[PDB]
């Protein structure tokens, strides 16, 4: 074995695997590990048991990670050693980048990145090529949930809401694929996400209020709202059946405390239907924001088009909405 | 086959001219699914029912699941930290298909004895630190096999102390000490807490107590509320993208805190949650996607599918011993699972073009089971206390196979009927009941 013959490791005795394959019945879902992985992990058990913080243990974690990057325990132990030994975290980041590029779908790598990057002593400000590395990941998988999650944390941590590369990178990704919902979600955070550092992080403003009012901004920048709505319309015109910009627009209007009827004419322009989202938009306008007579009937017409032609898999939801509108209109007629 | 509606035999009507990676992947997925939905692919086995849907290949899936509990070659090293999950997925699948898994008691005990840490909790295996997901998997596995000896395996007090270390000042839970904080962590932690009847109070020396918190549930529903997004769905952590997987974790966790019709409308905006959840389902595929503009996946038959009984209970209210009914397409989901997600050699898959695995086998079957039952909460609980009282009041009635057409029909056959699963605990109701009741009657260790 590698470790068992290395004088570097002579001072410590490995702890052999105990899977229960000797006591009682045979264990379930076993894996016939390679001799290399068996030996490395046996030495890992030994150093962790002794709480050893050393250069040799650090190298060991790197070796095990090279065999199995989904080993959650080894990453956490590695982070402990790095801080305990006062290792150069810039060098650790450069190494981590290479691991990330080899294992696109691994999320443990990205929690580890957050742990390191959160250290103000080592990273007082946003590293000059950090955003570039994120774009190198997004160029390979533009919707990577864990990389987007890390980028959200990065924005909050370094206060990058108005940093031009955040909005620039979002728009570059939306140029490449306007249907990238992850980019739209990040855009909402940049523009409308809560920033108060004295509060717990939240996806929406006003979580302390009634749930129906979740998202409402305390103070509204009206020019910014107009600009974001105009941007949304422009992207919609590129591909009207794309749900993401319609959902974003609903989010912006909710945050701004503006009614969906601000887009009534815009929605109608797609109706010969070029967008089912335009139909759903009109249904809500006629049902929830229009108090005139006949408006309820028109909402039901829109929902009928959806359930019969334009989105029939969601028939039971459309019908639920119809029943709600009918009851509401009946209550209105009653009083 | 005349029993297959046009809805499941053709691409959507509306088509944008602009082509991007998203539409290229979506188009390829639809094209792979179409011959299977139509029941004309040569990989498919019959018999086909009056709806044109192949039978659930019970024998093939049984053999697959039994084999998945045995030994794997060295190439499967990536699953080393997830071995408890592998035990759970297989036992769950076997239970669903109607097998008695009592005979696995001794082997389950042997597996998890080594993985339990003396400081508390269960990890992926010998020498791995405790993790809420491996503890969740181990507890559910123990629940399914049953028996006093399996129940006694867990060090309750140590588990309580360890779980206390995971409680964060913002109300959520990390998955392990030094690990990530996400709603998956909160859900797994609270299920373990509920099934073992752990004390509600945090350990007297828990770090979270320095942040004003006193119990495991303190600040928790507020944390979950801060995970809702502008889309209406729920993300893994605040500010992240809405995803079906985290929607289930969040909703199930809320329903562990009280009655669905009280807790869900209080902490979630149902007006935005409902259409987003509805929008998870595609035609012609019939299955659920996890997030906006991504692809259907058989495992979301559970993650998204089992959000529905929870949401519908929140709308209906507690049933004493009138419903909004099902707000999604049971026909569509059933078509996707049975027509598209069955592998000819056994096991179920994410989607056509993917190999089967025990994770996707477990959750596709779980989703198939949910469409076959009316799941509802009642005023009658098997718990002798009041904590998690609503969570142990869930009951079920069969939703029988249908005849003819309709918007809410059962297009599986009765030959395809699976055992009902608890919508929160994702094990049989009796299994969840037995383990909870047993621990309720045990004094907490000194
Ligand atoms: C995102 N996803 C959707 N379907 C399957 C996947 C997953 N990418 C995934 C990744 C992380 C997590 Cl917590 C849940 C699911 C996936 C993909 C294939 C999987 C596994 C998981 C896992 C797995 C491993 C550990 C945790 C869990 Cl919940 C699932 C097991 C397995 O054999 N395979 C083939
Ligand atoms: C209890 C339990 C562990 C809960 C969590 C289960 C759930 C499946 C976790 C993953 C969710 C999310 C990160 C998927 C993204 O990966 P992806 O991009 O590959 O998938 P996607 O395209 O469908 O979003
Ligand atoms: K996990
Ligand atoms: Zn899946």
């Amino acid at each position: 074995g590698k470790y068992s013959s290395d004088p570097e490791w002579a001072s410590i005795k490995p702890i052999e695997l105990n899977d229960g394959s000797d006591f009682g019945a045979m264990p379930l879902a076993t894996i016939s590990y390679s001799p290399e992985y068996l030996e490395a992990t046996s030495y890992l058990r030994a150093v962790m048991a002794a709480n050893e913080m050393s250069e040799r243990a650090l190298r060991l974690t790197g070796d095990i990670i090279s065999m199995n990057p989904a080993h959650y325990t080894v990453w956490i132990y590695r982070a402990k050693i790095l801080f305990a030994l006062g290792k150069d975290l810039n060098e650790e980041i450069e190494w981590l980048n290479k691991v990330a590029l080899k294992h696109l779908k691994n999320y443990q790598i990205w929690h580890h990145r957050q742990v390191l990057m959160s250290s103000r002593a080592h990273f007082p400000t946003l590293p000059p090529r950090e955003q570039d590395f994120l774009m190198e990941m997004f160029a390979q998988d533009a919707k990577s949930y864990h990389v987007w999650t890390y980028r959200h944390w990065l924005v909050r941590h370094f206060k990058l809401w108005d940093h031009p590369r955040e909005i620039q990178d979002v728009e570059a990704l939306l140029k490449a694929d306007v249907r990238n919902n992850s980019a739209w979600n990040h855009r909402y955070m940049l523009r409308f996400g809560p920033r108060d550092e004295n509060e717990f992080d939240a996806g929406l403003h006003n979580t302390t209020g009634p749930s129906s009012e979740k998202g409402r901004l305390p103070v509204v920048d009206e020019d910014l709202v107009d600009s974001e709505l105009q941007y949304s319309q422009s992207r919609i015109l590129e591909a009207p059946e794309n749900r993401s910009p319609w959902s974003y627009a609903r989010g912006v209007l909710q945050a701004a405390g503006r009614p969906l009827s601000e887009w009534k004419d815009f929605a109608r322009s797609f109706v010969a239907v070029k967008s089912s989202h335009a139909i759903e938009w009109l249904a809500d306008v006629y049902a929830e924001e229009d108090g005139s007579e006949g408006s309820a009937a028109e909402a039901v017409k829109m929902l009928t088009l959806l359930k019969e032609k334009y989105d029939p898999i969601r028939r039971n939801y459309w019908e639920y909405r119809i029943r709600q509108i009918t009851a509401s209109a009946a209550h209105a007629t009653e009083i | 086959h005349p029993g297959i509606p046009a809805l499941f035999r053709e691409p959507p009507l509306i088509h944008d001219l602009l082509s991007t990676e998203t539409t290229e992947l979506q188009s390829e997925t639809v094209n792979k699914c179409l011959p299977l939905l139509k029941g004309i692919h040569n990989s498919q086995k019959g018999p086909f029912n009056k709806y044109g849907i192949p039978a659930l290949q019970r024998k093939d899936h049984l053999e697959y699941l039994y084999d998945s509990l045995e030994d794997y070659p060295a190439s499967f090293v990536a699953l080393d930290a997830s071995r408890p999950w592998m035990v759970y997925w297989a036992l769950a699948g076997l239970c669903l298909l109607g097998e008695d898994v009592t005979r696995f008691r001794e082997r389950v005990i042997s597996t998890f004895t080594a993985a339990q840490n003396s400081t508390g909790g269960i990890g992926g295996g010998h020498g791995q630190m405790s993790h809420v997901a491996s503890s969740y998997a181990a507890v559910l596995s123990i629940a399914m096999v049953g028996g006093e000896e399996a129940f006694k395996l867990i060090d309750r007090k140590a588990m309580w102390k360890w779980l206390g270390k995971l409680k964060q000042p913002d109300g959520g839970f990390t998955v392990c000490e030094g690990g990530e904080e996400d709603v998956r962590g909160a859900y797994c932690a609270m299920v373990v807490h509920a099934l073992l009847d752990l004390p509600l109070a945090l350990p007297p020396e828990a770090e979270a107590r320095q942040n004003g918190l006193e119990t495991f549930t303190d600040g928790l529903p507020e944390y979950l509320s801060r995970c809702q997004t502008y889309e209406g769905g729920i993300s893994g952590s605040p500010g992240s993208e809405a995803h079906g997987a985290y929607a289930f974790c969040a909703l199930a966790c809320l329903c562990l805190l009280g009655r669905p019709e009280v807790v869900v409308p209080r902490y979630m905006n149902i007006a935005t949650l409902l259409p987003w959840l509805s929008a998870r389902q595609y035609a012609p595929e019939g299955g659920f996607s996890g997030r906006t503009n991504k692809l259907v996946d058989g495992c979301y038959s559970h993650w998204v599918g089992n959000c529905w009984p929870l949401v519908q209970a929140a709308l209906d209210g507690t049933q004493p011993l009138s419903s909004v009914g099902n707000l999604y397409s049971r026909e569509g989901l059933t078509r996707y699972i049975l027509s598209c997600c069955q592998c000819k050699l056994g096991g179920l898959r994410d989607k056509p073009g993917k190999h089967p695995d025990s994770y996707h086998t477990c959750y596709a079957l779980t989703g198939l089971s949910t469409v076959q039952y009316y799941h509802y909460c009642t005023d009658s609980s098997v718990s002798s206390k009041d904590d998690f009282s609503s969570a142990f009041s869930w009951k079920h009635d069969p939703n029988f196979a249908s005849d003819g057409q309709g918007s809410d029909i059962g297009v599986f056959t009765e030959n395809d009927r699976l055992v009902p699963f608890h919508p929160i605990f994702v094990i049989p109701h009796k299994s969840a009941e037995d383990i909870r009741v047993w621990f309720e009657n045990q004094s907490f260790d000194l």
